[PDB]
DNA sequence: GCCCTTGTGAGCCACCTCACAGTCAAGGCCCGTCCGTTGCCGTATAATGGGAGCTGTCACGGATGC
DNA sequence: GCATCCGTGAGTCGAGGGTAATAACGGCAACGGACGGGCCTTGACTGTGAGGTGGCTCACAAGGGC
RNA sequence: UCGA
């Protein structure tokens, strides 16, 4: 089972809007590249290859870590979609 | 077996050196190619001649090698030759150290006018020499003269010219008809070994 | 044999979903976090057998790769075989010991 | 079938399954990127690799 | 105590760096030329209504018929 | 109102092999297509020519080494 | 005609 599955499906009042969070996320994550994460560096989801620990390339995981440690915002008509993507582009270029 | 066209390459330098060639018909060049772009010419591989020697001691060609004829080659893998296959390997190889050295000295012997007699002489025993009524003839451009007698082709053009007005030779369409063998060796001095 | 590495790699972190016919409910489909094993057969889980209505007298089955980050997401959450213990029937647990776990307990 | 390097038929009751488990982007990918949508899968392969 | 290799210096003489024309050659097109393949008619004894059927469901909704 | 015919349905997914057979013709006419060539549209080569300019050409007078 |  997914960790902290019970307390994520907690903070929403349906699975699927969970779901919509967790998968958007990782589309911010994967077109920015992980530099806007919320997360700290020892909080970084890791994965053991031959050499050794290394980031863990899975976004959908990221994200749903993120979400469990309550950092990010979600919701409906937060902000404009043009606006949040620019000022995402700012923060964190591509 | 493998069949190539004028201008077609049979490998390419730095790429994997996993095959061993053999030429048995036609004529090969193998090049050299700088940043600048100029081509010169390294060797010349006759039918018999081994070729892509790179593949017996490195992993990738350093060379190029051209067709400048109708080719049939023979591909060959080095890890099985036996003893008669490495003994007409190591003596071909020889020979064509010789003739790569004699080319050598070829290069840096007499003036331009006597480097291009002599390497049309050379070209007359190759298979790039065929015969016709007007006489021996050989199918080649002034870009692979000059790239073969170490000038560029402007020059090259100028003394072909220069042996027109003379009537030692004869040009048109990449062949060369050579008229007067007796002036053309006066010319070139000391020949050029052709095997 | 990096190339096989790099497969681990790859597959990491990602799930498949696995499909038995006839697919009466929607526990037809599971969602699987897959473990590269030697071999030409696909290993599942006991307790899922149920759901399936699967053994092991020759059933086949066939697996699937949801691609977009939105597909994984689905699958991993809602389709995931540990998320769904319970018959949307009846509301009784289908995901339960059964067989040779009754009979040793 | 596997003679013709063949896929797996996603039937109506895979889809009903689908539908069920409200997963709409993996239905929409089974029904588009996956098979008859050429655009789609072209577009979708080149941005897999 | 006698060999090997050096350091200038003045002066041409073919050979290389641009800048351009003309020149021979090869797929490519159109022609027409011819030739092969295709479309059309004409066949006048008399001739004058087809031929293969397919059989062991089963239950429902709906139009139709005494 | 109550028999009766007609049309339409009758579980999913996967596996491997199979495919033909035929009775009508010549006398012309003309397209439509294979072929052999000549005019093109470039693309790859010749044939100058006018400027610079390296680096061979060709004799001096000894310095260090063995 | 199989397999489940
Ligand atoms: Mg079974």
């Amino acid at each position: 089972a997914e960790p902290g599955i019970d307390k994520l499906f907690g903070m929403v009042d349906s699975k699927y809007r969970l779901t919509v969070v967790v998968a958007k996320r990782a589309q911010q994550l994967l077109r920015h590249g992980f530099k806007n994460t919320v997360l700290e560096p020892e909080e970084r989801p890791k994965m053991q290859t031959l050499e050794g620990l290394f980031d863990d390339p899975n976004a959908v995981t990221w994200a749903m870590k993120e979400l469990l440690t309550g950092r990010l915002v979600f919701g409906e008509n937060l902000v404009p979609e043009d606006r949040l993507q620019k000022e995402m582009e700012r923060l964190y270029p591509v | 077996m493998k069949r190539f066209a004028r201008k077609e390459t049979i490998y390419l330098r730095g790429e994997e050196a996993r095959t061993l060639y053999r030429l048995e018909e036609g004529l090969v060049r193998v090049v050299e190619l700088l940043p600048d772009g100029r081509l010169i010419t390294l060797r010349h591989v006759l039918p018999g001649d081994y070729f892509g020697e790179e593949a017996l001691e490195g992993k990738a060609y350093r060379y190029t090698a051209e067709a400048m004829t109708e080719a049939v080659v023979q591909g060959l893998e080095p890890r099985a030759m036996d003893h008669e296959a490495l003994h007409r390997v190591a003596r071909n190889l020889a020979r064509q150290m010789r003739r790569v050295q004699a080319y050598e000295a070829h290069l840096q012997t007499g003036e331009l006018r006597a480097r291009i007699a002599r390497y049309l002489l050379f070209l007359a025993d190759t298979p790039l020499s065929a015969r016709d009524r007007q006489g021996i003839y050989v199918t080649v451009s002034h870009e692979e003269i000059a790239d073969a007698t170490a000038s560029i082709r402007e020059s090259v053009s100028k003394v072909l010219a220069d042996l027109r007005r003379e009537g030692l030779i004869a040009t048109a369409y990449r062949r060369v008809y050579l008229l007067d063998l007796a002036a053309l060796e006066r010319e070139a001095g000391s020949a050029l070994e052709a095997a | 044999d990096e190339v096989w590495d790099a497969l681990e790699e790859v597959i990491h972190g990602k799930v498949v979903l696995l499909n038995r016919a006839p697919t009466l409910h929607r526990l037809g489909i599971q969602a699987f976090q897959p473990v590269l094993v030697e071999g030409q057969s696909i290993q599942l889980h006991p307790l899922v057998c149920e759901a399936f209505n699967a053994d092991f007298d020759g059933d086949q089955m066939a697996v699937h790769v949801p691609l977009s980050s939105f597909a994984q997401a689905e699958a991993r959450i809602q389709m995931l075989s540990a998320h769904n213990l319970l018959s949307p029937a009846s509301g009784e647990p289908l995901a339960k010991p059964s067989r040779d776990i009754i009979l040793g307990l | 079938g596997k003679a013709q390097f063949g896929g797996q038929r996603f039937g109506e009751m895979e889809v009903w399954a689908l539908e069920a488990y409200g997963a709409a982007h993996t239905l929409q990918e089974m029904l588009t990127l996956k098979s008859d949508d050429i655009e789609g899968r072209n577009a979708a392969y080149e941005a897999i690799i």
